[PDB]
């Protein structure tokens, strides 16, 4: 998807 | 999980008191960031530009990250790490006032032009120097990619964007949290296993692929699909493998190692002879948008 965003998925 | 009120109170003890709108004016939005927005502003007294990151305390999945960014910026300074001047709370926003770096981000270079190996080695060397110092103190950046590499007007590297960082200790030596940017994530991290500073080394390898190829591996796949391939497959190959030296391929082979226990450390990599190729800061300058032709 060519997205460069940083993401928090789970602890 | 502590209340908003208690989190804000904790954060308030570590930031500078006051309202930064007393000092800064002429705000101009420059971007959507990793936990908020980024602006430039002029400091009233000097007319000098600064960058200001604004993060809403109430809209964070992991608020602790706000606290981490401030404390690591305050306590772990390095010549190759972006400098935080001040931080403030303005209502339910955290504002972090940063130096403005006139060279912009490495992303802009890797997507518009082709770096040579001396330039690639210069960037790696500088990132590794920062990481060696940070890793020695248990700090993990967790979001290494070209977007997090900023450049001064004279071509010096500054690791930036600590919004996702963590610190491990003797007491809590590993993290388990699935955080970062899908295409750059280490296989152990995607696997939700206990991990440490090694994740940054993998991510740096993917950034090397960016510097050679222009994009990370699997960039056209949905993020969760790319993450499955990094997790399950042999390490990603350079698409432009045919263009690269033995020294670079040998170097990259020490970063893109699936077992973190076998992966090189930053301290080991500082002695890899690929980095003997590094040009000076003058070598990066001509790559920057403000100097580019075409």
């Amino acid at each position: 998807r060519r997205r460069r965003r940083s993401w928090y998925f789970d602890g | 999980r502590v209340s908003h009120e208690q989190f804000r109170a904790a954060l308030q003890l570590v930031v500078d008191p006051g309202d930064p709108r007393s000092y800064l004016d002429n705000f101009i939005k420059i971007g959507e960031g990793s936990t908020g927005i980024v602006c430039i502003a002029t400091v009233r007294s000097s007319g000098k530009l600064v960058a200001v990151k604004k993060m809403d305390l109430r809209k964070q999945q992991r608020r602790e990250l706000l606290f981490n960014e401030v404390v690591i910026m305050r306590d772990y300074q390095h010549e190759n790490v972006v400098e935080m001047y001040n931080s403030y709370l303005v209502g339910d926003e955290l504002w972090v006032v940063m130096e403005f770096l006139e060279g912009g981000a490495l992303t802009d270079i890797v997507t518009h032009t082709r770096m040579n190996e001396e330039q690639i080695a210069a960037v790696c060397l500088a990132v590794l120097q920062a990481l060696s110092v940070l890793h020695a103190q248990g700090v993990i950046h967790r979001d290494i990619k070209s977007d997090s590499i900023l450049l001064t007007h004279d071509g010096r590297v500054k690791l930036s964007d600590f919004g996702f960082c963590a610190q491990v200790s003797k007491e809590v030596p590993r993290r388990k949290s699935l955080v970062g940017t899908p295409y750059w994530m280490a296989p152990e991290l995607i696997s939700r296993l206990p991990y440490g500073p090694e994740v940054d080394i993998w991510s740096l390898g993917i950034m090397v692929i960016e510097m050679v190829d222009g994009e990370p591996p699997y960039f056209n796949e949905p993020p969760l699909k790319a993450m499955k391939m990094i997790r399950d497959n042999l390490p990603p190959r350079l698409k432009n493998l045919h263009k690269v030296s033995p020294s670079l391929k040998g170097f990259l082979d020490r970063l893109l190692v699936r077992d973190p226990a076998q992966r090189a450390t930053a301290a080991e990599l500082l002695k890899h002879p690929f980095l003997a190729k590094a040009g000076p800061p003058a070598s990066i300058v001509p790559l920057m948008r403000q100097n580019r032709t075409r």
